[PDB]
């Protein structure tokens, strides 16, 4: 029923036709309920050129979404194509592009709509234009996709760490506790508010790419778990040093002891300081 | 009620053997249900020592119904039987008079 | 007969304690044992039938 | 009556005879004369309930 | 014997479903593996009581899928250098408590080969498994009835779901021309079988709605998901076997996701 | 003990019908046991002139417990039997002899 | 039933001398013949239109 959640958070509508802003999307993807929108604007059909004056002074970098802020054609198709990429991890960045014509934008072009044809027979976007051109224009390849597909993950993932760290630089080691609470979604066990009241010491802090890796890290998480097959049903709780080898051929991507230290200070609730598959992997999959 | 068990009995193993499944996976239900039912009767008579004919055990039943049904209503049972039953021992006992008075004839005891 | 010659109404009549569930402490453990007795006979006819 | 009774009776077999043998299969009749069957035991209770003697 | 063993039939398979390796090994192991289904072989100069380490490690030859042991061959690369002998090996082959070692670093168990022999070793075991597996179902002219290639699917998925297992049984209704089904045609769709959990994810946006992409691109993203082709007739019987709600589609709770929960 | 015997002819019926057997391999047995308890039912009745009728034949039961228990216990039931009739014999004389319409005691 | 109504016990009821075996070998007997007879008859009946 995402349609409908789509609804909420978009306010712009075209005879049907919900056109969302760049930020109901970010906050779509931020926020959980948000409803001040209380208008029906676009009808106008100020929308042909009100996108289009706008995306001409887009960032093509982390900043494609924090550049527009609430003005752009986004469909509720598009919105759909946001979440898949969303969670697509690098490996399936290559493929999602091949799950696509593959042939080069050329037979990629009318994909876009055979992407909205889709969800018919189920039953001028910002995008389009900036992947191609104004009607059809811009040979979009993979790395070119790729570009905007990892920033676009950076950007959502970066502006979270806004919202926690309250715009400063710096995330308190306590703040990083919620994230991952917010993603774990065990947080009625007070256990780990029992365990990061005392034994996390609010001290010293987090930057961005310490977070961002770690977001990151989560995007490859399946990766991670299959080199985790051999370890967990071996019950035998993994070492910090393990588990950053672990995560490093797992991912790709290196993380910082004072963040792991801290996960198995907040997920060692055995008190043995090594991380049981039960243990991280095991709330890990709550949702 | 007992009808209404015995007729749905015969229509939900009607349905469920032409339209549905089949006769071959029936039988052995249609069989297990007739002597499912044996048990109960030779059940009812261990349970109370009557051998389960319904002239007799709707009455035992209603009998029931009537006890529940006075006790809780608080209405005296005891005293109107004992009433009860002193008409028909003094109303027999007139009986008995209709020799020696109306015929003069010895009476009978 | 619902009361006696007199007219008077018949006893509550006696139904056993616990009956109903008197009943079912030996149908249901005989059921069981009613079964358990097939298959370790069925696998001591197999080797000469089915 | 008795012998209107009986008449029923040996034609109620008769039916069931040719149906069964001669012109079906067994595996064919066999479940009506079950229904048959329950469909007496279900009257022989439904006069129960009417004369309110067995 | 008609009730002698189908309760071991379907019991040793609830203990191929899920159980503990335990006496999974027991029955010894040598070759006897091959109990894991209901020309490498040749080349096992193995020792009977190999192991249930190398176990756990042969099924996941067998579990783990293309693109992700290349992960469990880096991991087990802790050494870097490309190469790793028994010393992490046979480590993380105790941490549970020999011929593919002599297979792997030689007879002499000490030159370490190139790990990157990990692929091919997974690419024949996988081959020859299911290799054997074709001939237990006696492929006539080269084929198996297209009940076959779908019994091996419910072989491998491992369900115990009464509808489907009697669609599995009417399907020559569905297919009663016969058309036999190859080696190849049922190798090619195992290894996007393999694969399964990068096609979901390919699919997330089909996933958002549903259907499964009409079985022909289906095949098609297949093989661009799989890295092989599969033909049509091939997933057609596929599509006629697992469609449970008629809908002539696959949901993910269908067909796919218990491919993919069939991962563990 | 009846229900029991009862029950396991649905028990030992109840695998034999489609967990071990089939049913129609299973069929032709329950029906050569309804026709083989119809006959006890009757087998019953020319060893003992009655029918299997469950309160009756229960009680021609009973008595052979009883006449052969009492028998063990060795009492004179024919004397207690004999001594029981004058009593129930007595005192009707006796409520004969109160006859309130029959003057003999005022 | 039981008792007599003036609450007397009724008498031994009679069992029959042996009867249990009278019955058996009268009907194990005739349980043999209803074969015999039956296979005779298959055999007159296989030489003729059914089987
Ligand atoms: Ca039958």
């Amino acid at each position: 029923l995402r349609k409908q959640r789509f609804m909420q958070f978009s306010s712009l509508e075209h005879e049907g036709e919900y056109y969302m802003t760049p930020r109901d999307f970010l906050f779509s993807v931020m926020f959980e309920q948000m409803e001040r929108k209380t208008s029906v604007k676009k009808l106008t059909k100020k929308d042909i050129e009100d996108t289009l004056s706008g995306i001409q002074t887009a960032g093509c970098g982390s900043t494609f979404f924090r550049d527009l802020g609430d003005k752009g054609l986004i469909s509720y198709t598009e919105y759909l194509f946001l979440l898949t990429i969303l969670t697509k991890p690098h490996s399936g960045f290559h493929v999602a592009f091949k799950m696509l014509d593959t042939d080069g934008n050329e037979m990629i072009e009318k994909r876009e709509f055979f992407k909205l044809q889709k969800i018919i027979s189920k039953q001028n976007t910002t995008l389009q234009m900036r992947f191609f051109g104004k009607r059809g224009q811009r040979k979009l390849h993979y790395k070119e996709f790729r570009r905007f597909m990892e920033n676009l993950q950076t950007e959502i993932q970066e502006m979270e760490f806004l919202q926690f760290s309250k715009g400063l630089s710096f995330m308190r080691k306590e703040d990083f506790a919620e994230w991952l609470l917010f993603f774990t979604n065990t947080e009625n066990k007070d256990i780990y508010w029992k365990n990061v009241r005392e034994k996390l010491s609010a001290g010293e802090s987090i930057s961005l790419d310490e977070f961002k890796s770690f977001c990151h890290f989560t995007t490859h998480l399946e990766d991670f778990a299959i080199a985790m097959q051999m370890f967990s049903l071996a019950h035998r709780p993994v070492r910090l040093a393990e588990f950053k080898r672990a995560v490093k051929v797992a991912t790709g991507q290196e993380l910082s002891n004072n963040i792991l230290d801290t996960v198995f200070k907040i997920f060692d609730l055995d008190g043995d300081e090594c991380l049981s598959h039960e243990e991280f992997l095991g709330v890990l999959k709550n949702r | 009620g007992g009808l209404a068990y015995m007729a749905t009995q015969f229509g939900i193993l009607a349905r469920l053997t032409w339209w549905e499944y089949s006769w071959d996976i029936m039988e052995p239900v249609t069989y297990f249900i007739t002597y499912g039912s044996a048990m109960a009767m030779y059940a009812y008579f261990v349970m109370t020592r009557q051998e389960y004919v319904y002239p007799e055990a709707r009455d035992r039943q209603y009998l029931l119904f009537f006890h529940k049904g006075a006790k809780k209503s608080r209405f005296d049972l005891e005293k109107y039987n004992q009433l009860k039953d002193a008409i028909a021992q003094a109303e027999m006992d007139l009986k008995r008079l209709r020799d020696p008075l109306q015929v003069h004839l010895p009476l009978r005891q | 007969v619902i009361v006696t010659r007199s007219g008077a109404i018949l006893p509550k009549p006696v139904k056993m304690s616990f009956g109903l569930l008197r009943v079912f402490s030996i149908v249901i453990p005989f059921l069981y044992v009613g079964t358990l007795i097939s298959k370790n006979f069925a696998a001591l006819l197999e080797e000469h039938d089915i | 009556v008795l012998w209107g009774g009986l008449a029923y009776m040996a034609t109620q077999f008769g039916i069931l005879a040719r149906l069964t043998w001669w012109e079906y299969s067994w595996d064919i009749m066999e479940p009506v004369t079950y229904f048959i069957t329950y469909g007496s035991a279900m009257a022989m209770y439904a006069y129960f309930v009417m004369t309110r003697q067995e | 014997s008609g009730f002698r063993d189908r309760k071991v039939m379907e019991y040793e398979n609830r203990i191929r479903a899920y159980s503990t390796p335990d006496k999974i090994f027991r029955y010894f192991t040598p070759e006897d593996f091959v109990r894991s289904i209901t020309s490498i072989f040749y080349t096992l100069g193995e020792c009977g009581l190999i192991s249930f380490s190398d176990y756990i490690f042969l099924t996941t030859v067998l579990s783990t899928p293309q693109r992700n042991f290349e992960i469990a061959f880096k991991m087990f690369d802790l050494n870097g250098d490309g190469e790793v002998d028994m010393e992490e090996f046979e480590q993380v082959q105790s941490i549970i408590r020999s011929a593919l070692t002599t297979y792997f670093f030689g007879a002499d168990l000490k030159g370490k080969l190139t790990i990157k022999n990990f692929l091919e070793f997974q690419r024949k075991l996988q081959h020859d498994v299911l290799k054997l597996e074709f001939e237990r179902h006696d492929p006539v002219d080269g084929r198996i009835t297209e009940r076959q290639f779908g019994g091996m699917l419910l072989a491998y998925s491992g369900v115990q779901s009464k509808k489907l297992t009697a669609m599995q049984r009417q399907l020559k209704k569905h297919f009663k021309e016969g058309k036999g089904l190859t080696f190849q045609e049922v190798e090619n769709f195992f290894t996007f079988l393999k694969n399964i959990n990068d096609v979901d994810t390919a699919l997330s946006f089909y996933h958002m709605a549903g259907a499964s992409l009409d079985k022909v691109t289906m095949q098609q993203v297949a093989r661009t998901v799989a890295k092989v082709e599969l033909s049509d007739h091939v997933c057609d019987v596929v599509f006629a076997l697992f469609d449970c709600d008629g809908n002539g589609e696959l949901s993910n709770k269908e067909f796919v996701s218990i491919m993919k929960q069939r991962l563990m």
